């Protein structure tokens, strides 16, 4: 049988959200590509290159207009006239306008697309902006993180293809079984936060029982995720968190890469 | 003269363009551009230095950690800080875990496409292409039963008329010189580094958090707790997992990814003779074992004019004469100061005014040596290691030799390394010597626990007042990392990465030379013009990335 | 003439002594006895209806989940609860993928040395053993170079002097037949068993929260909370984790395990023509998909005298004719109440007398229908399926006589199937179209969590005045399963297992007839009585289970 | 190289401590025989069996003694002079106190050897205890659950190995890497708890939203264990109260097997 169309355009992206594809395993990205879905444009893979990948891009717009995935990672840059990410003597935007004229569901993966991410913090010296801000008419699917765990966006596209529409969105339009809560709300070292069971600095006794982390700057409090639930990597036990470190909010917007590492969090 | 452009150039990390002047069929002049750039330097600035770790890691995905661990260790040469050496251990199993999956997925998902034809393996007999491979490897998934399941997926992708990223690819080309068989044989291996490298970050994953992006990190040491009787923590259990993940790499490196390094140079020896990018090379140390930041267990130093009889050792990230001759130029770069800048002192301020061929023409800089164009990576480290008369590393180049001779009736010389399939050599060497580097530093961590030592983190304090700097030097999977943190007040003043695609892929610089990327593509020979597959497999042996590059 | 003794039995589940009388070269006379008890039935007494699951599941851990749904069902049936459909999709994978984990793992770990001897695998020649099996599998890892790997893991344990439980083994036993080749291959398959039967039980962990010993009943439905859009449920994403084990199992059952038990066939010829423990027959319909707890993937039914064409069908587990026909006796057992009893009014009185070759020699009790012994399990499962006319086990077992008619140039019969490799085929016959039941309720499970059902548990009301009677039924690995709960004020009264392994392990019963594997022993031939290789060999293909059998 | 001896008897065992090391992956069970130990009896796996088997075990208790560790999984039954499991035509009380002569380490593997666990639950039909009581003079290493997750057992081991000496213990003689703490205090889903965010019945809302299981009986707040860290079968997320259902108990003496699944747990 044909497979669903899939089309991807990085902007200012440091390709970590591709890269954790190759972690994912169920699908893996062999059986992502080959059974899945046809992933029609992928830059990081594709056999052509230069304008041969361009004449395939476009013949794959025209082919399956009103019925592809649109997916985008990396911020999209609107200073000096969107000279700071140039493909084909063309700024990024204007691609990814292009793109999204036929797509079906358009997908930011990362915080860099879902809300800007890095290359938007401090200064911000290239302009940098969300997806959803460059297609203001449009419905954008956000699936934030630093990376995300690859199946948030996998389950995502599951969705869409055997049920025929989105998952559930909450009102930044993240799916809620990957969004919908609080980490600190879902957190194992809750019980250690409850009797003031606290880790002061790396390698002191209470870090070493495995206390909570929050007077380390922990951000769980105040960043929505499923880190402590689903985890990384499907080996079991893996997340910031649980190796040591407190979580640094890298899904949400104004946490990080604005709040210092040890900063702390406001707690509701 | 023609005038042809390659861009996107695709297989690579990033945004690259390639501009070639062709002569008679055989390329005169070359451009490298670097065309995206986000301005991580200016970011990371006025913060606090235990900050920057977690935000310039974001400089890359495909090389995640290397940012990371090079940051915390600029900032622990900035305030004079030893290193625990559990805390080595660490940082030590992690970037070997990390290059282990760079290398395998480089070769076969960036690369191979290069040098296979997947429709010439819909022609294979896969019997036939199995007993090419007796006495040549011991893998055990070499079957024609594997090939013939391979073969059918092949088949089957085809006959749906959706051949999506495998599409409009250089099926039939006159530079692709492999039989039937060998296709199908690179299409298995393919597939089957697949499994290897994520069992390769699933090491990563245990000690880092999560990968991509490790988060265990600290200026001072790591956050993972060490406690073998402790519950929640880094406990003899875990340690086992860790061991488990390990073990399953070897195997697929020494059995397929070396034995194919040495078969891909057998059809192809036209490219041991092609692809020179520079005469001098730079690497660093790695993976240091004591408790003052030192004792590595690879070598560094600097080869001159390619004469690896009198090259200049290094044996720490401290030495002066390597700090001292670092500087970069942004003549014919997007930046306004141009004249070449030691990283202390360094500015990037962008000065966009579009392509011109004798101006500006990139977002990447132009690193020099003393004044000198180098080439770094893993061609660089491979001589560096033959210079220093490492045992290691002469047995495993023989080792590939020895299939090769096997194959062709002929031996290499060193001079033949100076190439595009010498560049692809030296990085498989320096994957297979990185699984004893995991077996070394695992036992070295289980002894160290077992004496008592339970320690990873210094918390540092940093001075409210005065002016400090420091630096922090990585041998990367692309060759030579530094980030040059200036301290003011007590955040930071200056913040500059100087990364090895940057040296390789560079502009032309303040006296008008020509870096690795450009020089290497004279020469070239592009049969058909509208399809330069030449040019793309040089410029693949460097492993392009271009978030690095620019940042 | 003599008489030994076998004890313990080992490659099986639990503790067992079976003794024989030779004369003239063969077994004239057996006992089989069950030599522990726990008295879990009364453990489990005088408790609320809806804890019995968590209690009797631990009756055993091999083949747990089995008596946890057979518990619930017993409590539904006397409580006249109808399950939602989505708690039968649920525990029908959890059944079907524990069923093919532990069919894998009797053949290769519990069966394979009795007929394989590792010694001789030291004399294969790896190449010879590879080209054997061209034509016959098309498995991925038939490989020369894995079976070598195999052949110097064996190598290797030899040479270090400690043999542990591959030690004092059969080996060069006049009635070991396989040539170097054949047993070195067995090895490999024996070593790659392990993994296929770890990927079936991340299927049954995913669902049941563990295994051993699953965590996700309750009388009424299940615990599993369905939402796709939920954090911390049963959602897309787990579902789909759930999917991608289910497909790995398929490949080594088909291209492995189907073709192992062919040419085991093949190399023992008469071992089709020995080991008949009945002429009659039980199973039950197994894998309900309606809303009122029927409508069975799998048929069930009951055979007099051997006759396929005369068989009764059991389509229903209320079917009256089923229920009123089971009765159990301890005339030859430790209990002190010796007639025929029905279940609901079984009494389980110990009467510990010691061993007396015609008074009481076990712990397992003796089970009849309507007066006659029988044997359950794999051998009865699918010669009711054959009965049925069911396509899907006509067709599979075909594929296996093809194999057996290639190597032999002989074929098949049903008449062949009443012995002691009959029974080894029909268990090899239900983990292949167990392959297929996990596709399909995978399936039927997405679907209708798609049309908006999400519903899993019916909370139940349990009156607190009258006497309810329930039983359970369910077509377990070793065969038909009973559990009998009587309710009277609000707790449980009486409760009986009436266990697979209680049908083929039993004693002689109330009229003095023998049961299957006392039966099956008769004409045993005994090469040297004493290393009774031969008796074992057919004991063991009934799979015995004695913590199931006695409880 | 020679490989530390083991030998494992079962008393009145389900068989399922045995079946845990078959899901195990640091080693798989074909790792552990092959490569970390020495099985010389262990009766489910034996090529020889009868008069061979027992014939073997004599020559290892004898050629061992000393540099054995003895493990036993199912409770030891004392009523009516031990004949509630008999082995060779002799009380398995017997075949366990005289392997225990020549051991180097002694391991209860599951809450039936640990404390009795469900074979002495209720009227305890065959005076089932557990190994200490049947070795009072011996230091017995216990390893509860039903079964406990393998590498509670493998970790134990590979230290003895490794360093010479068993892991720490707490009071009961359990391993304090995985029984060192009540899973109600290291337990995700604690907030849910501490907001009064309690599931009712099996697949109403709070439920199909993951909340506390306390009100449908969960044991954790008197359970010590790793269940909720270290979790099962090594996937990432799988535990009981993750998949919907409460903690009954099974590691602990008085709890599992004692109280019905809906009765409430005493918080401390
Ligand atoms: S979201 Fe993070 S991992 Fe993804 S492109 Fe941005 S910096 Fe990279
Ligand atoms: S502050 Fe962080 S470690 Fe502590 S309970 Fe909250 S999310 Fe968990
Ligand atoms: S502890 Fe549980 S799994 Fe182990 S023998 Fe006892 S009942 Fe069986
Ligand atoms: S009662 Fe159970 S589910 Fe609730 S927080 Fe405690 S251990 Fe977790
Ligand atoms: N390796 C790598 Fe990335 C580049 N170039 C860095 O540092
Ligand atoms: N299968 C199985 Fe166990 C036995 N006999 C049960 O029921
Ligand atoms: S830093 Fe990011 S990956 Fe999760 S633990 Fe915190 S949201
Ligand atoms: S029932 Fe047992 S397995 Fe853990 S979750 Fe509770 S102690
Ligand atoms: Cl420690
Ligand atoms: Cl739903
Ligand atoms: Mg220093
Ligand atoms: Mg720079
Ligand atoms: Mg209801
Ligand atoms: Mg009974
Ligand atoms: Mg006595
Ligand atoms: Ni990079
Ligand atoms: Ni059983």
């Amino acid at each position: 049988p044909q497979r669903p169309p899939v089309i991807w355009i990085g902007a200012q992206e440091c390709t970590g959200c591709t890269e954790s594809l190759l972690r994912a395993t169920h699908p893996t990205v062999e059986n992502l590509v080959l059974e899945t879905i046809s992933l029609e444009y992928h830059e990081v893979l594709s056999a052509a290159f230069g304008h041969q990948v361009e004449e395939n891009k476009h013949n794959a717009l025209e082919k399956y207009k009103g019925q592809y995935v649109l997916v985008v990672d990396g911020s999209i840059p609107l200073k000096d006239n969107g000279i700071y990410c140039m493909v084909a003597g063309e700024p990024i935007v204007d691609h990814i306008r292009k793109a999204a004229e036929g797509a079906a569901a358009i997908i930011a993966i990362g915080s860099c697309s879902a809300w800007g991410g890095v290359a938007a913090a401090g200064v911000n010296p290239t302009g940098a902006v969300s997806l959803q801000e460059v297609l203001p008419g449009k419905t954008v699917i956000n699936i934030p993180g630093c990376p995300p765990n690859p199946h948030n966006f996998l389950a995502t596209v599951a969705h869409i293809i055997t049920y025929g529409k989105p998952p559930k969105l909450d009102d930044k339009n993240r799916p809620t079984f990957a969004y919908g809560r609080l980490i600190h709300e879902h957190c194992e070292r809750r019980p250690h936060f409850d009797a003031g069971r606290f880790a002061k600095e790396f390698g002191d006794e209470g870090h070493r029982e495995g206390w909570c982390l929050y007077h380390l700057g922990c951000k769980g409090p105040e960043t929505y995720g499923n880190c402590s639930t689903l985890q990384f990597c499907d080996v079991g036990g893996v997340w910031p968190v649980a190796i040591g470190h407190p979580c640094y909010g890298c899904n949400e917007e104004g946490i990080g890469f604005h709040k210092g590492i040890h900063q702390l969090a406001n707690v509701e | 003269s023609q005038r042809i452009t390659i861009d996107p150039v695709t297989r690579i990390e990033g945004h690259l363009r390639i501009d070639c002047e062709i002569e008679n069929g055989v390329v005169s002049k070359a451009w490298a551009s670097g065309t995206m750039w986000r301005g991580m330097e200016e970011i990371v600035k006025n913060r606090d230095p235990r900050d920057a770790w977690m935000i310039v890691q974001r400089i890359c995905g495909v090389c995640t950690t290397t940012h990371a661990l090079s940051s915390v260790r600029a900032a622990e040469s900035a305030l004079n800080i030893d290193v625990p050496v559990n805390a080595q251990y660490i940082r030590n199993i992690i970037l070997a875990a990390h290059t282990t999956h760079d290398h395998i997925v480089h070769f076969y998902q960036l690369s191979a496409l290069d040098w296979v034809d997947i429709t010439s393996a819909l022609q294979a007999d896969p019997t036939k292409a199995s007993e090419m491979l007796k006495g040549v490897s011991t893998w055990h998934l070499n079957s024609p039963e594997e090939f013939t399941k391979v073969q059918n997926k092949i088949k089957d992708l085809v006959a749906s008329g959706q051949l999506g990223i495998f599409a409009n690819g250089y099926w039939g080309h006159p530079a692709m010189k492999l039989p039937p068989e060998v296709n199908l044989i690179a299409v298995a291996h393919y597939l089957q580094a697949l499994e290897c490298q994520r069992d390769a970050n699933r090491v990563v994953a245990l000690l880092g958090g999560k990968t991509p992006h490790i988060q265990n990190l600290a200026v001072g040491g790591v956050a993972n707790p060490i406690n073998l009787d402790g519950l929640g923590v880094l406990n003899l259990e875990r340690l086992m997992y860790i061991k488990s993940f390990i073990d399953k790499l070897s195997d697929f490196v020494e059995q397929v990814y070396k034995v194919d390094t040495a078969v891909i140079a057998a059809f192809y020896p036209e490219w041991l003779t092609r692809g020179k990018g520079a005469v001098n090379y730079l690497s660093v140390p790695e993976f240091p074992t004591d408790s003052k930041n030192g004792s590595f267990l690879f070598p560094g130093g600097y080869i001159e004019n390619a004469d690896l009889s009198s090259y200049r050792p290094i044996t720490s990230h401290s030495d002066e004469y390597l700090i001292k001759g670092i500087q970069e130029s942004a003549k014919h770069s997007w930046y306004k100061d141009e004249a070449p800048q030691a990283p202390w002192e360094g500015t990037t301020i962008p000065a966009y005014d579009g392509w011109s061929d004798d101006g500006k023409y990139s977002w990447v800089k132009s690193p020099t040596f003393y004044g000198k164009t180098v080439e770094v990576g893993p061609l660089a480290n491979m001589l560096v290691k033959l210079a220093a008369g490492r045992e290691s590393t002469q047995n495993k180049l023989n080792e590939i030799v020895a299939i090769y001779q096997k194959l062709t009736g002929n031996t290499l010389e060193v001079a033949q390394l100076h190439s595009t399939l010498g560049r692809i050599i030296g990085r498989t060497v320096h994957c297979c010597e990185l699984q004893d580097i995991l077996q070394n530093q695992y036992s070295a961590l289980i002894t160290n626990i077992g004496k008592g030592d339970h320690t990873t983190f210094v918390k540092p304090n940093i001075p409210a007042t005065g002016e400090f700097k420091g630096v922090g030097f990585l041998e990367a999977p692309k060759g030579m990392l530094s980030h040059w943190m200036v301290i003011k007040d007590g955040i930071i003043s200056n913040y500059q990465a100087v990364v090895p695609s940057t040296w390789n892929s560079g502009p032309r610089n303040f006296n008008d030379d020509v870096g690795p990327y450009e020089q290497s593509l004279v020469g070239t020979p592009v049969a058909d013009p509208n399809k330069p597959l030449e040019v793309v497999r040089t410029i693949h042996s460097f492993d392009p990335c271009m978030a690095c590059a620019v940042h």
